[PDB]
């Protein structure tokens, strides 16, 4: 036998749903959630990290010029420069006074600690989703992971279960992000090859072995000093480096719906929105056909004690007439309060513990196949702020027969009586004036 | 590995709809809070001498972390302030502390 | 007194014999392959 549902998508919840077949005891499932990852695609576009200078010991000779050669590499700068006139540590160094010249060089390349720290950039696009699912009934705590996307069955003894797609499939993330070491940002970063010097983006590559840079950090050569040795050198300062101390706050503290990250791969997890679908084969050897099933007749129902509030205070007494011993099943048929247990005992009275967040609620239940009603009136706790959520819908409704709404009958009874003699003491007269 | 010092224990108390906290740091720490709504409002900042901050806290569910610590979690209870049957002044205040728009 | 403002631990007259003292004093577990003692508490209330 085949069957659908709808379940909440919030972690440590209780939800449950039937099947009544036909002739057979009735059958109520659980559904529980307790994970909840996703997971965007991803393709590298680039990285970036730091870099270092290389000054390679310039060169003189004396009474002779000069010329120096291109070579490839990036971010070759050469120069030359006349009237130079060294003193090295010995005395002077060489004496063909006026006519000397001298050349400088200089180039940039990546550090040493590149391939231990980087950080990358990425894109992102559509997204899928999987959960943990604890299902319980009949005699069997179980327990299955499950893709969302609708195409992924999974076997129990006997039954099939496949979930429905999505409710919908938006994401914590918008199309570029960039991961650096345990958290994730969100930037709009340069193209490629367009990085203006000091912020970020101002030494890329592809995948990261070698070979390829870009790099525009304005080197230019300055002259010496006057009598000695070294190599004049000018550079706006370093781009990563001064990103990573003003840096913004991260976004494992502006995500949306407590939906935490971690990731060596990027994730988000409990994230906690919407409705998940479910479907149902039911296998045939997990029922009870009628031979262990009692009968039970005149239920009556009643009422002690009530609050609203966050857990499960409200309880019930049950009163039935029994003819045999065995195990029935239990269930509230309305969206206001819901129940504990999944089986009550037999023989006797038995309470069972409820919540509802209402003044005033009104439901029909029935522990086996013969129904009963019980209400019940009710009022606030004394508390502001717990440490645990949510065991109830969270509505908050008023009903169709209340201490509250009783008044509200009279009034609208009573405005609308006294227009009903003001309508026909109209017209009685208004005949009688067309004699 | 390495080893941290772990500032110590921030005790916590309640007030209607909000709840606020005290703190004894001996050297300096860090705060946070986000709000699990829709839009959150994630104000932080570094405190060094001893003071007391408010949070506020929806029925929706709050967080902080305080120093070197796992997180936790903190929610509201639904409550009011007036009875709920009796005489009709009192019944239309009562709904006052939890719709009070509609 | 709650713990850690002024008045954290009292005594009348001032010889000795009775005190009362609310810190919080609660026992940690031991590391992995030592011997020492730990302890965790609220720091006092008089010199802050």
């Amino acid at each position: 036998y085949e069957h659908t549902a709808v379940i909440p998508n919030q972690v440590g919840f209780p939800y449950k749903a039937h099947v009544a077949r036909e002739g057979y005891s009735p059958l109520t499932l659980q559904m529980q959630v307790v994970e909840t990852s996703l997971e965007p695609t991803l393709n590298l576009e680039y990285i970036t990290c730091d870099y270092k200078t290389k000054v390679p010991s310039p060169y003189v000779k004396c009474c002779g010029t000069a010329e120096c050669r291109t070579q490839d590499k990036p971010e070759y700068k050469c120069a030359v420069f006349t009237g130079v006139y060294p003193f090295m540590w010995g005395g002077a160094y060489c004496f063909c006074d006026s006519e000397n010249t001298q050349m400088s060089e200089a180039y940039v390349e990546r550090a040493d600690v590149c391939k231990h720290d980087y950080a990358a950039a990425y894109r992102a696009h559509t997204a899928s989703l999987r959960a943990k699912i604890k299902v319980t009934y009949g005699t069997v705590n179980q327990t299955v992971e499950a893709y969302v996307n609708g195409d992924h069955a999974v076997t129990l003894a006997g039954t099939k279960f496949i979930f429905g797609p999505v409710s919908t499939a938006w994401t914590p993330f918008d199309t570029k992000i960039v991961v650096y070491k345990g958290e994730v940002y969100n930037q709009d970063f340069p193209p490629y090859g367009a990085g203006q010097p000091g912020r970020f983006g101002d030494i890329q590559s592809r995948t990261l072995d070698s070979k390829d840079l870009y790099a525009n950090t304005g080197l230019k050569l300055a002259r010496p000093a006057a009598g000695n040795i070294h190599v004049p050198y000018t550079q706006t300062p370093s781009g990563f480096k001064t990103w990573q101390k003003d840096r913004d706050s991260p976004l494992n503290a502006k995500a949306p719906f407590g939906c935490t990250i971690q990731t060596n791969p990027v994730r988000a997890m409990n994230c906690a929105v919407g409705n998940i679908p479910v479907s149902m084969d039911i296998a045939d050897s997990a029922f009870t056909r009628l031979t262990d099933a009692p009968i039970i007749s005149e239920l009556l129902c009643t009422v002690s004690t009530c609050t609203h509030s966050s857990d499960f205070g409200g309880v019930a007494v049950l009163s039935y007439k029994v003819e045999k011993a065995g195990r029935c099943d239990v269930h509230s048929h309305s969206n206001v309060a819901v129940l504990q247990e999944v089986s009550i005992e037999a023989e006797g009275r038995s309470v069972i513990h409820f919540s509802t967040a209402s003044a005033a609620p009104s439901f029909i239940v029935s522990v086996c196949s013969s129904r009963a009603t019980c209400t019940a009136k009710c009022e606030p706790p004394k508390d502001h702020v717990v440490t645990y959520p949510a065991n109830h819908n969270g509505i908050t409704l008023p009903d169709l027969s209340s201490t509250a709404m009783t008044w509200a009958q009279h009034l609208a009874g009573g405005v609308g009586l006294l227009i009903a003699l003001a309508v026909l003491i109209l017209v009685i007269v208004t005949c009688i004036t067309l004699r | 590995t390495c080893r941290v010092p772990l500032a110590p224990e921030a005790l916590v108390r309640s007030g209607k709809r909000e709840a606020t906290l005290s703190l004894h740091p001996i050297h300096p720490t860090l705060l946070s809070y986000r709000t699990l709504g829709r839009e959150p409002v994630f104000d932080e900042q570094w405190i060094t001498t001893q003071t007391e901050v408010t949070i506020p806290v929806p029925v929706e569910g709050v967080e902080y972390r305080w120093g070197n610590h796992k997180p936790q979690r903190l929610w509201s209870q639904l409550t009011t302030e007036g009875r709920a049957h009796g005489w009709p002044h009192e019944i239309i205040e009562y709904y006052y502390g939890l719709h009070p728009t509609t």
